[PDB]
């Protein structure tokens, strides 16, 4: 039959919920400090050239972010469910070697029970407070005022 | 109908014949319903006799409009983009002519095809692009090329909210049935955030881009693609990074300044198309309002408010129904919409917004016709619609004893008056001309009527024109020139191609001719007027809101009974305006060539088109055909073998065209049936007819080919008489 | 900062000056013309006291008050007070 695409008050916030919580590990740039000494900037002005880069250039760009994109919809099907999904092999009885299961978090389960000493002393707010680290580089891009700078100072 | 439903079929209806009211389109065969289905294809008074649908149909089948300008207008740019003399035209104005359309040589075609300026074969253009495009703060022709699909981009997606209406399963009611706050938003912020956003883009890029163009270069020897952002540095050269401000306020100091726009009036020697320093203040000074302005609201409360002795009791309450019209909230809009597009057609030629306009003289005249049959093709039908209110669109009679109610209590009496002032006018609004006529081929000029012998005597002068330019000394602050150069008082120096506006001076032959409008204005209007007054009931016809607003004609009694209804109210109602404009642009360009477009050179002495032939003949309503009509026109019947050619070469159909509007206006109807018979004989003959009976037109679809075609026929006529007479001198 | 910093400030002198100006000018609304100064409602002298309007109105005069001489043709005399 033909695809489908229920909207409802808010299907658009849960996809919208999550399209924010990918671009708050997206943020990228405080989240994952190491990965920009110089990186948030695609490749100044003056700016900081004292290109934008050395590099990682190149082309093969679109066909990532497109062919990837080809997965992003398929964990959206597969597990639509009916499963079938470990094809195994034809022979072989020894394969009880299992790996997780469905996994969200420390793995198949949870896992390796037995804990708590010392760590020690919802879940929108894990979400909340990235977007409040996203549109916060979103000005930093432009966060200049140049002419003068800084008035509280 | 079925099919069948409601509920439980996506099965489509393609097939089984007809739909439109109820013994419908029956089964047996006929042509009539084939004007039918395209004529009040949209209508309502079937598809449902319930609101709810249609605003949900309106606000959909509306939207294929905005995209369509929008399909349109990239065909435009593109356009004046690659086929394309805009890049030539820029670094070469006062010179070019320009062009956007080319043939391809195929057949005859070529002749059309004439060098236009920086080198090439084509057709012209009196269509103002070429000008408003000089804004582009970058300059490049594949640039265009961008805001080309930028505008396709806009389109299939505002095409596609159409889809993403009535074909989806739709809002309702409360939606649009809750008014409370439309334009709050509307006026607020786009009324406001355009206008706004505009001036965000109209010194940011534009002034400065055309700051220093105004003296040579060749563009990319000037305006880079980014270059305009943080670099606030060539924004040096036309004022200051605020150097000492913060955020307007006083505690600013002035030792040297004020900010960009150092309010202007005039014209740039070099650009008269009025100065740019202005144009963002103004932008800015309107979006605040709007900005402030669209925070009202939420309704009735303020006409719910203000009544009076005569006054209008049911001003309070001045309907409910205007959440429950449309054909009302649509033909009110017409007459303003409308009513503000002629508007525009004064404020642009003695006041042109664009740089090189007026020395370009062609190409905002057609303009200031264009929109001027706008502002009156519009106007009618704000008749029209009205007519349609008055007639059907509420359901029963819940609207009571108020304005209306009151306006019709008098109605053989608003019309009553009205009547008389045409006939004072008319005897005072024409037969003033044939004064002249007969009394100057009589012959004795002591007793005219002429600018100079019935008394008037040298001077036009003080009213308040002579008011206006003058005025920058009251409240007035100033700003060399006026607000519009056309006024009395003071300077002259305007281009150094040909010329721009001056004084444009008056008396008689200006005085009469608008008062032939005034006349002519008048008697359009009565028509109209006592037409959608009188729309359900009256003393020839009571019984007579029974079908619809259109119906042919009651009935051979009463002694005529067929004009009547409103349908026809809005037929003799277009026939005058067809004249109301088309004798105002017959004034504009007399006017204006006879007068102001003419020429400089040494000590300036001006050459006008034609030295001022109107002076003493015009007044002879002759001179309208010894001065125009036979004297330019010797441009249309010239003009065979060229390159517009296109002109003289319509100019004989469309002046065919017209002159066939009459056998469908002046003829019977069961006469062309007697014909189509003796037709439908011959043909049965040889076995070749009946199937569809063929009918003869629907009385009043008689009259849809009339006055339609006398337009298209008597419009373009002139259309053509123009774009020829201003393309090659003037 | 600057002089912009005691302008910093000067935001006050007018959006304070506007919004203090604020609650009062709409508080008991549901009115929209009449006042004392005409049909009935009634006591003089005519007066005295009663906001918004006459303070902060009073106010853009106030900021001109101890900026005044320091701003303008700079520093003159030998202590206008006579005082150490
Ligand atoms: C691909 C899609 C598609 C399909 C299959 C349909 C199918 C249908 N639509 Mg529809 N619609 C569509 C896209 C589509 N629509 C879009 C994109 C819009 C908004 C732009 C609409 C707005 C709309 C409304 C308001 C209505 C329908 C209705 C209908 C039903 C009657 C259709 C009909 O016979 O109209 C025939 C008309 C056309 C095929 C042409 C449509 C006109 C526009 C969009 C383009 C033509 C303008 C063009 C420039 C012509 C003038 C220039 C000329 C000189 C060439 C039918 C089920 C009607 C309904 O529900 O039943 C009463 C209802 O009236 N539609
Ligand atoms: C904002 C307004 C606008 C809108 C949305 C409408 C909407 C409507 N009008 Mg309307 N109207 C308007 C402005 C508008 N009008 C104006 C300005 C006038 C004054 C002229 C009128 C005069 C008018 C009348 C008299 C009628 C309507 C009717 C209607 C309804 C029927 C629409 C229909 O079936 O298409 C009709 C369109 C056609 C059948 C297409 C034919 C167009 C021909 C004449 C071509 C025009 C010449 C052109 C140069 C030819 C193309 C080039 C060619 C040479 C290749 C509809 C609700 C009708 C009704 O009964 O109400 C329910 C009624 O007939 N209108
Ligand atoms: C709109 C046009 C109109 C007007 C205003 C005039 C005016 C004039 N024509 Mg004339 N004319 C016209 C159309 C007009 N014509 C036409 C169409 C033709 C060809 C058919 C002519 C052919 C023609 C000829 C051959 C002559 C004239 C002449 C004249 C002049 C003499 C008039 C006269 O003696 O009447 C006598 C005047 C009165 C009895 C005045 C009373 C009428 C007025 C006051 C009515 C006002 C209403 C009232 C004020 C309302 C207020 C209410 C009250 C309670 C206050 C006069 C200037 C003659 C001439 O030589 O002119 C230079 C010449 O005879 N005309
Ligand atoms: C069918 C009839 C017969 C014929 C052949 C004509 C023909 C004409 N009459 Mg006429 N007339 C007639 C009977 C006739 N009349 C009757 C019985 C009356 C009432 C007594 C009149 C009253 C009358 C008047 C008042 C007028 C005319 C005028 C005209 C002429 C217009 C000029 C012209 O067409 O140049 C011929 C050249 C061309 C047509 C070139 C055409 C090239 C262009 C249009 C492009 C090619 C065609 C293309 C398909 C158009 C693009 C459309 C596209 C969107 C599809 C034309 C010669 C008018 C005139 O000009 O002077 C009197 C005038 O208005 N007639
Ligand atoms: C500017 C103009 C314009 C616009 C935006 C529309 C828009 C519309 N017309 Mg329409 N129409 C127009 C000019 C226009 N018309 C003219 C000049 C006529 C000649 C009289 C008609 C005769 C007409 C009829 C008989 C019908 C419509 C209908 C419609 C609606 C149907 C949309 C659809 O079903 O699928 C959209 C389909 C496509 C985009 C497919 C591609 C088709 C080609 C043309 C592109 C839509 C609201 C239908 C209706 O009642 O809805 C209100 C009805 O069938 N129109
Ligand atoms: C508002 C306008 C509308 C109109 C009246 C035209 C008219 C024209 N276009 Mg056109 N066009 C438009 C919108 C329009 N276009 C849009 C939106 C686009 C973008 C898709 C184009 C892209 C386009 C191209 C690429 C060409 C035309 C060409 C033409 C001319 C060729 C005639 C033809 O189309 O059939 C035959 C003709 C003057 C052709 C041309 O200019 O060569 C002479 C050229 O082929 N157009
Ligand atoms: C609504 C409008 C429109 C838009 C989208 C922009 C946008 C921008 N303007 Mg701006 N501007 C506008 C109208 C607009 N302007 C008008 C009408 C004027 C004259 C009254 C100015 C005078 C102006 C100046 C002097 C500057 C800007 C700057 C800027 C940039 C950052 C600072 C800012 O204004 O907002 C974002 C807010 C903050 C960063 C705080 C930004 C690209 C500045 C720039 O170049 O980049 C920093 C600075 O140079 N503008
Ligand atoms: C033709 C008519 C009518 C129109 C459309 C205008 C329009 C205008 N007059 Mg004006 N004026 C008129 C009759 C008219 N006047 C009359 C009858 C008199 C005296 C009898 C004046 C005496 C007058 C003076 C003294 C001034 C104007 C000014 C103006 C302009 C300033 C805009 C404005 O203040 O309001 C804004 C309205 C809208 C935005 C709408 C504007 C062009 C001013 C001017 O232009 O001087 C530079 C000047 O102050 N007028
Ligand atoms: C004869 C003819 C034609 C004619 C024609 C004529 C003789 C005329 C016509 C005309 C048309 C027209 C005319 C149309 C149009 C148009 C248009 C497009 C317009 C536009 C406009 C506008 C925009 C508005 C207003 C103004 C104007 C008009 C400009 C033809 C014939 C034939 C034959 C043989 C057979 C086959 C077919 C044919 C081939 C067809
Ligand atoms: C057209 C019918 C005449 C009725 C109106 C005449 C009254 C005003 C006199 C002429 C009006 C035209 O105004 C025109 O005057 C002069 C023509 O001699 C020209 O004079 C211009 O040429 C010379 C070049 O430096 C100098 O004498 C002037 O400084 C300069 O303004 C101007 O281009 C224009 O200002
Ligand atoms: C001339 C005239 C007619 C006769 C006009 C007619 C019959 C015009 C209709 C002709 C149609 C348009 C011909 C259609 C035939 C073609 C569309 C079919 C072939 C398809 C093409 C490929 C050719 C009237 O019916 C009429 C009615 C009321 C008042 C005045 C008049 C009037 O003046």
């Amino acid at each position: 039959s033909d695809p489908e695409g229920t909207g409802g008050f808010i299907e658009p916030k849960w996809l919208a919920y999550g399209e924010i919580i990918n671009g708050r590990y997206a943020m990228l740039g405080a989240v994952g400090a190491i990965a920009p000494e110089i990186l948030g900037k695609a490749g100044w002005f003056r700016t900081g050239f004292i290109y934008n880069y050395w590099a990682d250039s190149y082309t093969l760009f679109v066909f990532e972010m497109a062919l990837m994109g080809f997965a992003e919809h398929r964990r959206f099907q597969d597990w639509a469910k009916p499963g079938s999904m470990g094809k195994q092999y034809f022979l072989g009885l020894e394969k009880g070697l299992g790996g997780s299961g469905e996994p969200a978090y420390p793995g198949g389960p949870f896992f390796n029970p037995l804990g708590f000493g010392k760590d020690e002393k919802k879940l929108k707010e894990v979400k909340n407070g990235r977007l409040a680290m996203l549109a916060i580089l979103g000005y930093f891009v432009q966060a200049l005022v140049t002419g003068v700078g800084p008035y509280q100072n | 109908l079925v099919d069948r439903d409601p509920i439980k079929t996506s099965f489509e209806q393609w097939a089984k014949p007809g739909h439109f009211s109820r013994t419908i389109a029956k089964g047996p065969d006929t042509t009539t319903w084939i004007w039918n289905l395209h004529a009040d294809a949209h209508d309502f008074d079937s598809h449902t006799s319930d609101l709810e649908e249609i605003s949900r149909k309106v606000f959909s089948a509306h939207f294929g409009q905005l995209s369509i300008i929008f399909l349109w207008l990239s065909g435009m740019y593109f356009h004046g983009a690659r086929f394309s003399n805009y890049e030539a035209w820029l670094n070469d104005p006062t010179h070019i002519g320009p062009s956007a359309q080319v043939v391809w040589p195929i057949v005859g075609q070529e002749i059309l095809n004439g060098d236009v300026g920086g080198g090439f074969r084509g057709i012209q253009i009196t269509s103002g692009f070429f000008q408003i495009w000089r804004a582009s703060g970058i300059t490049s022709e594949l640039q265009l090329y961008c805001t080309a699909i930028g505008a396709l981009v806009f389109a299939g997606l505002m095409l596609f909210a159409g889809w993403f209406h009535y074909h989806k399963a739709a809002p309702k009611l409360a939606w649009f049935q809750d008014v409370e706050s439309m334009l709050n938003h509307h006026l607020a912020g786009l009324l406001g955030l355009g206008s706004l956003s505009w001036a965000r883009h109209q010194v940011h890029v534009s002034l400065p881009i055309n700051q220093f163009l105004n003296a040579g270069v060749d563009p990319k020897e000037i305006p880079l693609p980014h270059e305009f952002i943080l670099n606030r540095d060539l924004l040096a050269q036309l004022y200051p990074s605020f150097a000492e401000g913060a955020t307007p306020f006083f505690t600013l100091n002035w030792s040297k300044y004020a900010d960009f726009l150092t309010f202007r009036g005039g014209l740039d020697p070099l650009t008269g198309g009025l100065w740019l320093t202005d144009i963002a203040h103004h932008h800015l000074a309107i979006a605040i309002l709007f900005l402030i302005a669209g925070h009202m609201y939420r309704i009735k409360d303020i006409l719910e408010a203000h009544k009076g002795p005569f006054t209008g009791q049911g001003h309070k309450g001045l309907y409910e129904i205007l959440t429950t019209s449309w054909h009302a909230q649509l033909s009110i809009n017409l007459a303003m919409l409308g009513s503000l597009t002629i508007v525009v057609a004064q404020h642009m030629y003695s006041m042109p917004p664009y740089p090189y306009l007026a020395t370009d003289y062609a190409t905002q005249l057609s303009l200031f016709t264009h929109h001027m049959w706008i502002g009156g093709f519009l106007i009618v039908g704000a008749a029209a619609h009205a007519a349609i209110f008055m007639v059907r669109d509420y359901d029963p009679t819940t609207r009571y004893n108020d304005l209306l109610d009151r306006v019709l209590r008098h109605r053989d009496a608003i019309i009553s008056h009205l009547n008389w002032v045409c006939i004072f006018l008319g005897f005072h609004s024409f037969g003033l001309y044939i004064h002249n006529d007969t009394m100057s081929a009589l012959g004795r000029p002591q007793d005219m009527f002429s600018d100079t012998a019935i008394q008037l005597q040298p001077v036009f002068a003080q009213w308040i024109q002579n008011t206006h330019a003058l005025a920058p000394g009251t409240t007035a602050p100033g700003a060399t020139a006026s607000t519009s150069l056309t006024w009395g008082g003071g300077d002259l120096v305007a281009v150094g191609n040909k010329v721009a506006l001056l004084p444009i001076p008056l008396g008689t032959a200006d005085f009469l001719v608008h008062h032939i409008h005034a006349f002519t204005i008048h008697v359009t209007v009565l028509i109209l007027l006592k037409g959608v007054l009188f729309a359900r009931s009256s003393r020839l016809i009571p019984d007579k809101a029974n079908l619809g607003f259109r119906f042919p004609c009651d009935g051979p009694g009463r002694g005529g009974t067929c004009q009547v209804s409103a349908w026809d109210h809005v037929f003799l109602g277009l026939f005058w305006m067809y004249n109301s404009i088309s004798v105002v642009i017959f004034h504009f360009s007399w006017k204006m060539q006879s007068d102001v477009w003419g020429t400089i050179n040494d000590q300036g002495v001006v050459t006008h088109i034609t030295a001022g032939n109107f002076a003493q003949s015009s007044i002879t309503i002759n001179g309208w055909l010894r001065d125009f009509l036979w004297a330019q026109a010797s441009q249309v019947i010239q003009s065979y073998g060229s390159s517009l050619s296109a002109y003289g070469l319509f100019f004989l159909g469309a002046h065919f065209v017209w002159a066939f509007s009459l056998m469908f206006l002046f003829s019977g109807r069961g006469y062309w049936q007697e014909l189509i018979e003796s037709i439908v004989w011959a043909h049965n003959k040889l076995k070749v007819a009946p199937a569809t009976q063929p009918r003869a037109l629907s009385i009043v679809q008689g009259r849809a080919v009339g006055v339609t075609h006398y337009l298209l026929g008597g419009i373009a006529t002139t259309w053509a008489f123009f774009l020829a007479r201003i393309i090659a001198v003037g | 900062d600057y002089i912009g910093s005691s302008t910093n400030l000067i935001m006050v002198t007018t959006t304070t000056l506007m919004l203090f100006a604020g609650r009062f000018g709409l508080a008991p609304s549901a009115n929209r013309k009449a006042t004392a100064g005409l049909k009935l409602e009634a006591r003089e002298s005519g007066l005295q006291t009663g906001d918004p309007a006459g303070f902060t109105l009073a106010d853009t005069l106030a900021c001109g008050a101890v900026g005044h001489i320091m701003g303008v043709g700079i520093v003159l005399g030998l202590k206008n007070t006579g005082v150490l």
